[PDB]
RNA sequence: GGCUCUGUGGGUGCUUGGCCGCUGGCCAGACCUACUUCAAAGCCACCGGGGGUACCUACCGGUUGGGGAAGCCCUAGCGGC
RNA sequence: CACGCGGGUACGCUAGCCGC
């Protein structure tokens, strides 16, 4: 432990900002003595041998709240000469030696990404995201954060880069695959609302490659359909939904999930006279499904869950509502 | 060795630690944690655990909300009691005595023991308020928490009236009611201290039936033994 | 303008941390020398500027007391009022040791203020850690005791007995006695050199190297027994103070005194000298005390008067001084300000300790706390005075809370950087300056009517004829 | 001159990035051997760049039964594609340090811009991977879930049983 | 007052609250 | 003082705090301790008497 | 308004932490004897570096049988050395495993005068036989060469190009001749037009490609431009030059090791005067080599000494010697610029280190800060008398010490004769010619 | 009721006040920093015995370069011995 | 070159005109 000699540099670096704040009338001298003592205690806690990511986050939160307090006080005392750049630089320094000391803590990596995104640092955010993905490649949350922020920026090629490396790594759970199909169809909806893409064959290709993965269950394909069924206002949405249903019917013929997609298929983009027409079609499918030879307890639990989802909406007729209740109660 | 006697009185009257081993021992003295863990604990960890304890105590009883502002404050994480003046130390002593009178009823509970552990590990109540702390733990003199408080108490910081506890500090066993009653019949100071503690609580209406039954039993047995001592047969001596 | 604060900052830092005027880069004729000296001037300027900017991270605050009303004055403040108004960890340090039967006592702190040694006249020498209240040693020694002094640590101390000095370990076990130092009446330990300098009653001053154990230079002060002795902490030269009334400045590299400041008509009774080496206050037998600028060797102000011949005087880490005369000491604040070019006299003392019949033998400042220890005939008495004491210490030089490992490492580093006793002069930063005679001889070996009568008057007495004198005779004949 | 180095262990394979590389002439010197001993003077040399753990003991078993036979696995190719800068060796190469010579040849044949140095041939990368194997518990401990001892124990048992076919003709208990 | 409540909360969190601790003591 | 290292010892070759060369191998202390002399002054008085006796033998 | 200074021990350790807090005040009142304490630390630094100055590191293998008369490093790799002895056997060494050689062959009949590595992996060697090419790194070991060249007179030295497969061999017919591997057979012979004396050494400039320097026993240096194949400039010095070399960071500076016991640092654009004259030897200088950082020099001399130099020094930084080392013929750095190698006449290749008191490996920060602090402190206070005498004291063998005392006496006598002839002759009314200007006799094109 | 241990006060020499900048004051203190003509006479000043002496120091005698108190004289001067 | 606070064209957002 050379921690005193190690923290001497960070205190001597933070000193001239305190000299500027003392030569302005923004912080008084007793308050600056308090800032000196608090930063000194924080540095000698941070550079200690036995340290913790919560200790690094407490120091980050204190420095960021000091920047916010000085911003409020500077706007109140009407000064424009004092800048926040030194505080952002030292907060980046705290975070860089934080991710040096504890690279295996995703809470601290995500706090670093939240800070770098919040003070408008996109290129630095991309570099931090690359380092975090290299250290935690099995983390679907980090991969979806990278891909969704690249899609939110609009660099769809970079979003596909992050997502295809993520689906190359995370193949135990379906989560990142579902989020990639969600992002690709959101790109398809953006390409539609801007008015290949005319076919929209990429989620069908995602399904065809996902057919051979170690998570490939009927529940996983039902999760694929439950992702796909949102935002039906598209062009090839009926093509995608019909391909999912014929894949599940050709592969898992008598599963309750396949009977559930047989129930809930024809209600794609409905909200309105086309609503109860397709509801009567789907209820015919549902009655045939309930009488048919399938695990009725599993199919009934699926249908009462979907019927709670149905009952969550207003603006319907009471006869339809009470016949949903009557068909619910005997399950 | 008159110089060694004067220096022994100075070292016993001194209060703040002045070398690193003394600071580590005085920080190691705790109620809950073992000493090997309690050396290496900053005042944010202790404040988090003991503020969870005080949140439970303040949800139990309503009248702990001024101590939420003055004793268990996030600023009271940082205050060193040995750096404030005599009037600040006396007002802090009044606040501590009021909290101990308030917390004496719930002291079998682990929230209240966590709150007393915060007072002990921050404000050093076992050194600066040994009288009120020892008196508020005296009605619970049959419990392991009293055994631990007796373990962490300094020896020369106990008042003269409670110096019957020295064999029970040398061998860590809870003292019996026979020992407390016999020292109450022998010393008037211990009986006056117990009665002064419970009357100072009962004037502030922070009584509880354990304390009332404790004081009633010990003053009854102490007046019994005191009459059996005072009886003499000679007329002027019995007068 | 807004840059006026910048120019004021640079003037202040060049005053304080600059340690010299500045290198004149315009007079440099060589080009590579000009750009390297411009580089060096930029580096030294940012060095002083960064030290001044990093003087904000100092933790503690200097203590003080200031009178509020117009009738209230600072010297009428009672110690009970100070103890009531001050914090408790520093109100603990105001104690009093009552040791009556073993002579007037003599206090000396260690140079971090951890342990103090107090020695009675009839033998009772004790070594205590006065804050923690434990005594490291106490021993009785029989015979008289002239002066007791800590060495580099609180491990070894040195006591001046009736004939010799003896140095002792931490437990009081006598390590050895020094037989060359006979009848030592005064001692002073140079801290950075490892020399122990002893004035005998005969007037002989011996410097003994404590680390290696050989006496470096026995100087014999040719005139009289010495009355007092102090030690400049900046030059490590010894201000001894004689009985004819001059103080003389001594150094182990000369048998004559370096300067002799003429002082009071009677003997000087006590001396004290600032830790920056700026000023020296001396108290004489004639009832005056007076201060001197040491860097210019002149008297700063008029002589103050003390109302008795002052037995001791010791000045603090800040500007305070305690002059202890008769049976009560008085503390003065503003005797010598560093910033003022011409000093002014102080009207009233800063604060006075009481005269209640205990004659003051020696006053000493605890080096880092705001207290003052007076050793008197009834024992030791520590009083608290708020303005004194350096508030911010440096943990590399000397540490008031030094652990065992830090004390061991610091003792080894001080042993490695002990200074040789030939590195002692009036200006301690001379190492690397020019030998002007040798430089003139080097440049010589590289490049290769009113006085000419006393010339012949001096050279007619030899009687060597010496052809330059023949030329001078022909010149005198022509004149 | 090494740029990165692979290091495969029972919990997974991690590649370190060297900064302040090792002196190659004074490798047999006592001061450099003491530097390779002490973690406080070898962690200045290595900085952990990437870590890839296994998904399951079946993947770890396939990993040993590919790596010991020599052939590299597809997920090792994946993590090298992710961590190494994509080059072809026409104007700039990347020096990787690997423990085995056959794995070196295969990584160089899969990535043409990566020149691999085997620990069986090169003493610099031999001493450097030796130091990482020495301090491998502390270089990974920020993301080492649990320990390495039981992982090495169970993985050595699974590898030996797959090589021997133990359970199909041990039945007497 | 001329201070926001969010500014006073940031002042109590960042800078300390020693003066109001002494004020809460002396009541 | 701790035990000096190799280079620290080579730079402080002539250093020890305990025994100087003027202490005469602590012969005074060893003789006082052996023969229970309660006064080091009594040791040095006996020693200067023995020295005057030896110089009388030398001039004889 | 009373307030005194209160110090908790929280200012030394906060409770719950093992960090000993060290508060620092940089005011000069607290730190007396600044210059004196720094002088004492500089004196300790000089005595410490004289104690830990231990420069000999090892010896490559069993060595050779007869002396090592040529050796050459691989400028692309870092641990490939080769050395050719006097009985005409060459060995290729690997610096990582110094226990035994990697590849040896009975190359020639006579001594191996020059030797070099190609840029691919192969090595070349001269002799009086003629030059040969081998493949020392092959999966079977082959003793036989894969190319040989005898026409072109008796060759003396080799030098390989930095980038391409070109190399120039200095012959004894007064010409150098330049081959390109894989499409040239006899090479192109470039010569000064009427030149007879042998060209001893040849050196490609590694920074500026296609500039070739050479020395010749006409006490002359000659340049060559490879782009327009002709010589360029020729200057005659006073004594013969043993070896030319170029600076690897400054393209125009060269150094000649010469029989005047001297190293002359020249500028290739202006051969009027020497840029520097390093004079420290006793016998003739056999080999000179710049450091790959371009700021230091090694010279192996014909007496038993290696002398390490800074580039602007003009006098020895270090001298290395050994009773077992018989003469010194070829000294060259490793590409670390930390260790130097010495091919002797005892048949030994020795590995010394430059910066004899500076140990290698990874240092902790408070270790390398102490070393850098000592070096900066010696840079400041190195000229004071005690520090100067301890930093200049080095133990020389008795023959070298006696002969440098004789050389000082003879040089002082020659200076006194010249000064007396100047004071009593007609040369008194002239400007004193500087010694760097006196270093060159004539320059011609 | 007894032994032991500990503490305080008196005594173990013939009784004249607590403190101070003391012929006067104070015990609740008060005022605070002035005033000044001419630095100083010399000597002594304890280390155990025999021995060495390169370096430092002390004492004694000198050598170069400067410096001029004082003594003596007179052509009077920015003087001369 | 730009970097704080307001009303604007515009927000499950901040890109753009002028001020404080």
């Amino acid at each position: 432990a050379w921690v005193a000699d190690k923290a001497r540099f960070y205190l001597e670096r933070a000193a001239p900002e305190l000299r500027e704040w003392e030569e302005k009338e923004i912080f008084t001298k007793d308050e600056i003595r308090n800032l000196v003592a608090k930063r000194s205690d924080f540095e000698h806690l941070v550079l200690a041998p036995g340290t913790k990511p919560t200790d690094f986050l407490n120091y980050v939160n204190w420095e960021r709240s000091l920047d916010r307090l000085r911003a409020k006080r500077c706007a109140r005392l009407n000064i424009r000469s004092v800048t926040s750049h030194a505080s952002q630089a030292r907060t980046f320094g705290i975070f860089e030696r934080a991710v040096l000391k504890h690279p295996g803590s995703i809470e601290l990596w995500l706090a670093y990404l939240e800070f770098a995104a919040q003070v408008k640092a996109t290129k630095r955010w991309r570099r931090i995201m690359t380092r975090a993905l290299r250290l935690h490649p099995m983390n679907a949350s980090l991969w979806t954060l990278a891909g969704r922020r690249a899609a939110q920026n609009g660099d769809m090629q970079r979003a596909r880069a992050h997502f295809l490396r993520g689906c190359r790594f995370c193949t135990r759970e379906p989560t990142l695959w579902l989020e990639y199909a969600r992002c690709e169809m959101d790109w398809l909806a953006r390409m539609e609302a801007k008015k290949p893409a005319l076919s929209g064959a990429i989620p069908i290709a995602v399904f065809d490659v996902a057919r051979k993965q170690p998570f490939w269950g009927p529940a996983a394909a039902e999760k694929f359909f439950d992702v796909f069924a949102k935002f039906g206002h598209l062009s090839c949405h009926e093509r995608i939904i019909s391909h999912v249903v014929t894949t599940m019917q050709e592969l898992f013929p008598n599963h309750p999930c396949t009977w559930s997609v047989h129930i809930r298929q024809p209600l794609v983009g409905v909200d309105t006279p086309a609503f109860p027409k397709a509801l009567r079609e789907s209820l015919a499918r549902l009655k045939a499904a309930l009488q048919s030879t399938t695990d009725r307890k599993a199919l009934a639990t699926k249908m009462v869950a979907w019927m709670d989802g149905i009952l969550a909406i207003e603006k319907l007729d009471a006869a339809i509502r009470t016949v949903l209740e009557h068909t619910k109660r005997s399950l | 060795s008159s110089l060694a006697q004067q220096l022994a009185q100075i070292a016993a009257n001194s209060r703040s630690s002045f070398n690193v081993k003394a600071l580590k021992a005085s920080h190691s003295k705790s109620l809950i944690w073992e000493p090997r863990v309690a050396v290496s604990q900053t005042f944010a960890e202790i404040y988090s655990q003991c503020y969870e304890g005080f949140k439970e105590l303040c949800h139990l009883d309503s009248r702990f909300v001024p101590f939420d502002a003055t004793l268990f404050s996030a600023q009271s994480q940082e205050v060193d009691r040995t750096q404030m003046t005599a009037e600040e130390n006396a007002a802090l002593d009044k606040r501590v005595d009021s909290f101990l009178h308030l917390v004496g009823s719930r002291l079998r509970l682990m929230p209240a023991i966590k709150a007393v552990e915060w007072l002990i590990r921050r404000f050093r109540i076992h050194e600066f308020n040994t009288g009120t702390l020892l008196a508020t733990f005296l009605p619970y003199h049959t419990i392991p928490a009293f055994v631990t408080l007796l373990s962490i108490l300094p020896v020369q910081r106990i008042p003269i009236e409670y110096r019957f506890l020295d064999p029970y500090i040398k061998s860590l066993t809870p003292p019996p009611r026979a020992a407390i009653v016999q020292q109450a019949t022998n010393r008037p100071d211990l009986l006056s201290a117990i009665s002064r503690y419970t009357l100072d609580s009962c004037r502030a209406k922070q009584e509880y039936p354990g304390l009332i039954s404790f004081w009633g039993g010990i003053m009854a047995e102490a007046v019994n033994g005191m009459i059996d001592k005072m009886r003499s047969g000679r007329r002027a001596i019995q007068l | 303008k807004a840059e006026l604060d910048r120019i004021r900052r640079y003037k202040q830092a060049q005053k304080k941390y600059g340690r010299g005027p500045r290198v004149d880069i315009k007079s440099v004729r060589d080009k590579k020398l000009r750009r390297t000296l411009t580089n060096l001037e930029n580096k030294y300027k940012t060095a002083a500027l960064k030290a001044k900017e990093a003087e904000i991270l100092l933790e503690n605050q200097t203590g003080f007391l200031e009178p509020e009303g117009e009738l209230e004055r600072t010297y009428k403040v009672r110690q009970d009022e100070i103890v009531k108004e001050v914090a408790v960890e520093v109100a603990q340090k105001k104690f009093e040791l009552k040791l009556t039967e073993l002579g007037p006592y003599t206090c000396e702190y260690s140079r971090n203020g951890r342990d103090l040694i107090l020695a009675g006249r009839k033998g009772h020498v004790a070594t205590m850690d006065w804050r923690e209240g434990k005594l490291g040693c106490e021993l009785q020694l029989g015979e008289t005791v002239r002066d007791a002094r800590f060495l580099h640590n609180n491990q070894f101390f040195a006591v001046a007995q009736k004939k010799y000095v003896y140095i002792y370990d931490h437990n009081g076990v006598e390590i050895h006695c020094l037989r060359k130092h006979v009848e030592v009446s005064h001692m002073e330990f140079l801290p950075y050199h490892f020399l122990l300098a002893t004035l005998s009653i005969s007037g002989q001053l011996k410097y003994q190297d404590t680390s290696t154990g050989q006496i470096v230079a026995e100087i014999a002060t040719k005139h009289g027994t010495p009355v007092s002795l102090t030690q400049n902490p900046y030059n490590a030269i010894l201000h001894i103070g004689q009985q004819n009334g001059t103080v003389t400045l001594w150094s182990p590299n000369s048998t004559d005194p370096l300067v002799k400041l003429l002082a009071h008509r009677g003997p000087v009774r006590s001396l004290a000298v600032d830790r920056e080496g700026r000023y020296m206050v001396s108290t004489g037998q004639d009832n005056k005390m007076c201060i001197w600028d040491i860097r210019n060797f002149k008297e700063a102000v008029n002589s103050y008067f003390t109302r008795a011949p002052a037995t001791s005087v010791a000045i603090s880490d800040t500007g305070l001084t305690a002059v202890g005369w008769g049976t009560h000491t008085t503390i003065w604040k503003g005797l010598f300000n560093k910033e003022r070019p011409v000093q002014v006299k102080v009207d009233s003392p800063y604060m006075t300790w009481g005269g209640q019949g205990q004659v003051v033998e020696r006053v000493r400042w605890c080096p880092f706390e705001d207290i003052l220890g007076i050793g008197h005939n009834e024992g030791f008495s520590s009083i608290i005075v708020p303005g004194a004491g350096e508030a911010n210490y440096d943990a590399l030089e000397v540490n008031p809370f030094e652990t065992k490992k830090q004390r061991q490492e610091g003792e080894v580093k001080a042993l490695l950087n002990k200074l040789q006793p030939e590195m002692i002069a009036l200006d301690p930063n001379f190492i690397g300056n020019l030998d002007l005679r040798s430089e003139k001889q080097r440049q010589a070996e590289r490049d290769l009517n009113t006085a000419l009568k006393k010339y012949l008057r001096k050279q007619r007495k030899k009687n060597i004829i010496d052809e330059k004198r023949l030329k001078a005779e022909e010149l005198y004949r022509q004149m | 001159v090494v740029n990165f180095l692979l290091f495969e262990s029972a919990v997974g394979f991690s590649l370190f990035e060297v900064v302040h590389q090792a002196d190659t002439v004074g490798l047999e010197l006592p001061e450099v051997k003491d530097a390779m001993k002490t973690l406080d003077k070898f962690g200045k040399m290595v900085k952990l760049r990437s870590f890839n753990p296994w998904t399951s003991a079946a993947q770890g078993l396939e990993a040993i039964n590919l790596i010991s036979e020599g052939i590299m696995p597809e997920y090792l190719k994946s993590a090298l594609e992710m961590n190494l800068p994509q080059t072809s060796g026409k104007k700039s190469k990347v020096v990787l340090g690997v423990a085995d010579k056959k794995l070196a040849g295969e990584i160089t044949a899969a990535f043409p811009g990566v020149q691999c140095e085997a620990a069986d041939t090169s003493e610099v990368v031999a001493a450097l991977l030796r130091g990482i194997r020495t301090h491998a518990n502390k270089l990974h401990k920020s993301l080492q879930e649990g320990d390495i001892g039981r992982a090495q124990l169970g993985l050595g048992h699974a590898y030996s049983r797959a090589k021997v076919k133990f359970s199909v003709h041990k039945n007497d208990n | 007052a001329e201070k926001d409540a969010e500014e006073e909360e940031l002042e109590k969190f960042v800078l300390g609250a020693k003066e109001t601790f002494r004020e809460q003591l002396f009541r | 003082v701790r035990k000096l290292k190799y280079h620290e010892q080579k730079l402080l070759k002539k250093h020890d705090f305990i025994n100087y060369k003027s202490d005469n191998n602590h012969r005074d202390h060893d003789v006082i301790r052996r023969y229970m002399i309660q006064k080091p002054e009594d040791y040095h008085k006996y020693n200067r008497l023995c020295g005057s006796l030896r110089q009388f033998a030398h001039r004889l | 308004k009373i307030k005194a200074l209160t110090r908790s021990i929280t200012a030394q350790q906060a409770p719950g932490s093992d960090v000993q807090r060290a508060p620092r005040n940089l005011a000069p009142e607290l730190h007396p004897f600044e210059r004196a304490r720094e002088y004492q630390r500089a004196l300790n630094a000089v005595k410490l570096e004289r104690m830990f100055a231990k420069p000999f590191l090892g010896q490559l293998g069993n060595g050779h049988v007869q002396g090592v008369y040529s050796m050459c490093k691989d400028k692309n790799s870092l641990n490939c050395i080769a050395s050719g002895s006097g009985d005409g056997v060459v060995k290729v060494w690997d610096l990582t495993t110094r226990d035994e050689e990697t590849w040896r062959v009975a190359a020639h009949n006579n001594i191996v005068k020059g030797l070099t590595f190609t840029n691919d992996k192969k090595l070349l060697s001269c002799a009086t036989d003629g030059i040969k090419l081998w493949d020392p790194y092959a999966s079977p070991s082959n003793t036989t060469p894969i190319a040989t060249w005898q026409e072109g007179g008796p060759y003396t030295s080799l030098s390989f190009h930095r980038s391409a497969n070109t190399f120039a061999a200095s012959s004894g017919q007064g010409c150098i001749r330049i081959w390109d591997l894989e499409h040239s057979t006899a090479g192109q012979a470039i010569q000064w037009p009427s030149f007879v004396d042998t060209i001893t050494d040849v050196c490609f400039n590694q920074v500026e490609t296609s500039v070739i320097g050479s020395v010749a026993t006409d006490r002359s240096i000659i340049l060559f431009d490879l782009r327009t194949n002709m010589p360029v400039i020729k200057t005659v010095l006073h004594f013969a030059c043993n070896r030319i070399v170029f600076n690897p960071m400054e393209a125009m500076n060269l150094a000649v090791a010469s029989e005047d016991h001297n190293i002359y640092i020249f500028d290739a654009r202006n051969f009027d005067k020497a840029l520097n004259i390093q004079k420290g030897h006793v016998a003739a200088v056999m080999d000179v080599e710049f450091s790959p950082t371009g700021e230091e020099l090694v010279s192996g001399s014909y007496d038993r000494t290696i002398r390490l130099w800074r580039r602007d020094a003009g006098h020895s930084r270090d001298v290395y010697h050994t009773k077992r080392m018989q003469r010194v013929f070829r000294t060259m750095w490793t590409m670390d610029s930390k260790y130097i190698l010495t091919g002797s006449d005892d048949g030994n290749v020795r590995l010394w280190r430059a910066n004899a008191s500076e140990r290698s490996g990874v240092k902790a920060t408070r270790q390398r800060q102490a070393l850098e602090y000592n070096n900066a402190l010696l840079d400041r206070y190195g000229h004071l008398p005690e520090i100067r005498r301890i930093r200049r004291h080095r133990h020389l063998p008795k023959v070298v010490k006696k002969a440098t005392e004789i050389k000082r006496e003879e040089l002082a006598a020659i200076k006194r004769r010249e000064e007396n002839e100047r004071k009593h002759s007609n040369k008194k009314y002239e400007k004193r010619k500087s010694e760097r200007e006196k270093a060159v006799l004539v320059k011609q094109q």
